[PDB]
């Protein structure tokens, strides 16, 4: 199809306190380095965690990292702590249309 | 590949072109975790670039004199040991003077070894000036795009202080080891060789000298405002990274062919025919790469196509007008235009543009390139060959 | 200096109507910033619906192109969205986003507002 479609194997991610945790981001097509990824906790609307799929903002803390390329990428949070539980998506700014991932919720494990 | 064969050193001074490219079109991976040391992004890092470029204007004079009398081995030695010596430690400065002096003597001895490589194309090259400077300058155009994505991640992982060291050491090395190697074909002055003093007597040199600091602050602004302008019009990523990459590859691939060009038809005919060009092209651009992103890439593509070809008309008219004998300090002279341009390209561009709309600044741009196409076609026709006054024992 | 962005003008609407949603931003122009609608289906998935650039061009997605128009007031800095012809889908809460500064570069969602909700259904 003309439309790209990221696609989030881990509907569902359980982890604990202190771990490394990795979402993975597949693009049906080639995006280059165009990825951005975002953090919407439950109550709240999104905030922009990673730009160009590698580049954090400032205030954005130093847990969360990107990398990737291609159809590839990865959203690595290491030392996970307790507010970093909530969901994740990724999106291509590549071409249009704009697309979104399924999303990633991050749980402790029950 | 051996010692005499006039395309061995062309590819040398390619080479050098290559080496040298790194200083001026890597600094933009460098700006911002150098800044993050220290203080003031605008401020710090931007005025010792400034800086860099600046210093140009009496670097590549004096090594051009240096060069037109005891040929280009030493020079280009002292050159590449100014590169090293400067840019290896702009890493592991702990204060905002040493970074200016740092990289004032690396922009130094950038400046030198262009001059010593577009020397020796010129002289190796008489009757293909133009294609050999062109080939040169496109080597200085197009030499980090390579290797820009690793010294990206030399970046990220490894630190800035390592990448300054790495890169610097080589940029050194390659330099002084093409140094030993390269050579003159052969001082006798003739009737038409002018000293540097002598040719900044004539209105030629003066009327080519505005045509080319035209250019480069119209060329200043243009890369400026190109990308932003198609990220202005909202079109995708992908779009602004094929224009970037199509930007910088055309501003280099357009010299050599315009270096033919002008071989084949003249310096002044081609110079008048590709700065028209580009002017026309400035003006229409803001209109034109609204039509999407196919139209975006076009304007860009031949913008920068007949934008680029200044850096290699300029120095075979340089050697053709004012003698070949003397022609490494002239072109320095000539390089001062260049250097002189940076010194308000700074935030220039976005500034006239967030001040008085895309449309005008593009205007402004258009109206550089075409004072400088009005130079070439009506102005330096006319004066003819220069006329060597007020000659000294 | 701190950038706000407040969204309203959500309802309670039959389908196949109209509604516009008002996003008053604060704190940049909307000259050299691109703005944005993007929507989430109740069921927690994000579809951008709208993007309006620095010099005013639009883009749509073709899932919901036609139907939705954005638009802005640069006297007031208001991001408008016109809906019409509500359907089913378009159930979702709203947000309003600025993009990338001209010069930089940046996802097209860089700060984003409260959000405003928009429910068409048989309620």
């Amino acid at each position: 199809e003309l439309d790209i479609v990221l696609t989030q194997s881990q509907k569902f991610m359980s982890t604990s306190v202190g771990d490394r945790v990795s979402v993975t981001c597949k693009a049906s097509q080639n995006v280059g380095t165009n990825v951005a990824w975002y953090q919407q906790k439950p109550g709240q609307s999104p905030k922009a965690l990673i730009y160009s799929a590698s580049y954090r903002y400032s205030g954005v803390p130093d847990r969360f990292t990107g990398s990737g390329s291609g159809t590839d990428f990865t959203l690595t949070i290491s030392n996970v702590q307790s507010e970093d539980l909530a969901e994740y998506f990724c999106q291509q700014y590549n071409s249009y249309p704009l697309t979104f991932g399924a999303g990633t919720k991050l749980e402790l494990k029950t | 590949g051996l010692l005499g064969n006039r395309w061995f050193y062309l590819v040398l001074a390619v080479l050098l072109m290559c080496m040298i490219s790194g200083v001026q079109y890597s600094w933009t991976l460098y700006a911002n975790p150098v800044k993050d040391n220290l203080g003031v992004s605008l401020a710090a890092v931007q005025t010792a670039f400034t800086l860099s470029q600046v210093i140009q204007a009496g670097s590549q004079p004096g090594g051009g004199y240096f060069v037109d009398k005891f040929g280009p081995r030493i020079p280009l030695m002292f050159g590449g040991a100014m590169v090293l010596a400067g840019w290896t430690f702009m890493g592991m400065v702990d204060s905002v003077p040493a970074l200016y002096a740092l990289y004032t003597l690396a922009g130094a001895g950038v400046g030198i070894v262009y001059g010593i490589a577009m020397n020796t194309a010129n002289r190796w090259f008489p009757d293909k000036r133009g294609l050999a400077s062109g080939f040169t300058a496109a080597g200085y155009g197009l030499g980090v795009l390579p290797f820009l994505p690793l010294i990206s991640s030399v970046l990220k992982v490894e630190g800035v202080g390592a990448a300054f060291m790495y890169t610097g050491l080589i940029m050194g090395i390659l330099i002084i080891l093409i140094a030993f190697v390269i050579r003159f074909p052969g001082i006798v002055v003739t009737d038409k060789d002018f000293n540097s003093g002598e040719m900044l007597r004539t209105p030629q040199f003066w009327v080519l000298w505005t045509a080319f600091f035209s250019v480069n602050f119209g060329g200043l602004l243009l890369v400026a405002n190109s990308v932003p302008y198609g990220r202005s019009l909202g079109l995708a990523a992908g779009v602004l990274t094929i224009g970037v990459s199509i930007q910088n590859l055309f501003n280099g691939g357009c010299r050599p062919f315009w270096g033919f060009v002008s071989d084949k038809i003249g310096r002044y005919k081609t110079m008048s025919v590709v700065f028209g060009i580009n002017a026309v092209v400035l003006a229409l651009f803001p209109t034109i790469a609204a039509l999407g992103d196919v139209a975006f890439i076009a304007m860009l593509a031949i913008a920068f196509f007949t934008w680029g070809g200044s850096y290699a008309l300029f120095p075979s008219t340089n050697s053709d007008i004012f003698g070949t004998a003397y022609s490494a300090r002239n072109y320095g002279f000539f390089w001062a235009a260049k250097a002189t341009a940076s010194i308000f390209g700074g935030g220039l561009g976005a500034a006239i543009a967030t001040n008085f709309g895309w449309n005008t600044a593009f205007l402004i741009t258009a109206i550089t390139s075409f004072i400088a196409f009005a130079l070439a076609t009506f102005v330096i026709p006319r004066m003819g060959r220069p006329v060597k006054k007020m000659v000294k024992l | 200096l701190e950038v706000m962005l407040v969204e309203s003008g959500g309802g309670l609407v039959k389908p196949g109507g109209s509604l516009k949603l008002s996003c008053a931003a604060s704190g940049f122009t909307f000259s050299n910033y691109a703005m944005s609608w993007v929507r989430q289906t109740p069921e927690k998935r994000l579809e951008w619906v709208a993007l309006i650039s620095s010099g005013g061009y639009t883009y749509y997605p073709d899932s919901v192109k036609g139907r939705f128009t954005i638009s802005r007031d640069k006297a007031r800095n208001i991001l408008h969205l016109q809906m019409s012809s509500l359907r089913s889908e378009d159930t979702a809460m709203y947000f309003c986003a600025r993009g990338p500064y001209d010069f930089d570069d940046g996802p097209p969602f860089g700060n984003w507002g409260q959000g405003t909700l928009v429910t068409v259904s048989a309620a």
